[PDB]
């Protein structure tokens, strides 16, 4: 379970490919895998997990 | 009687040389530089500090 997470766009270019990097600071309960996803159509994620 | 040469009378402190006849280091005017940098040399922000 995730807690205390903040997203910063340290780099973004609106290119055809994955022209953006988002860094999220997280304080999780334990190690594991997250199904990272954007419900909106604003961005497309390279990684599904 | 021929007066001092251009070594000693040239404005802007030019240095007058021969073979070929030229002036050097004349501190007058400015050179407009035009650069054409191909897109390859522009790296990403994440790569630089």
């Amino acid at each position: 379970t995730l807690s205390a997470a903040e997203c910063t766009l340290n780099e973004c270019v609106y290119s055809s490919d994955f022209g953006g990097i988002a860094t999220v600071k997280y304080s999780a309960s334990k190690s594991g895998k997250c199904a990272v996803h954007v419900p909106s159509g604003t961005a497309t994620l390279k990684e599904a997990a | 009687d021929k007066a001092p040469s251009l070594k000693f009378t040239a404005p802007f402190g030019c240095e007058i040389y021969t073979n070929p006849i030229r002036a050097e280091n004349c501190a007058v005017g400015s050179i407009p530089l035009a650069f054409d940098i191909p897109d390859a040399l522009f790296t990403r922000v994440s790569e630089t500090p």
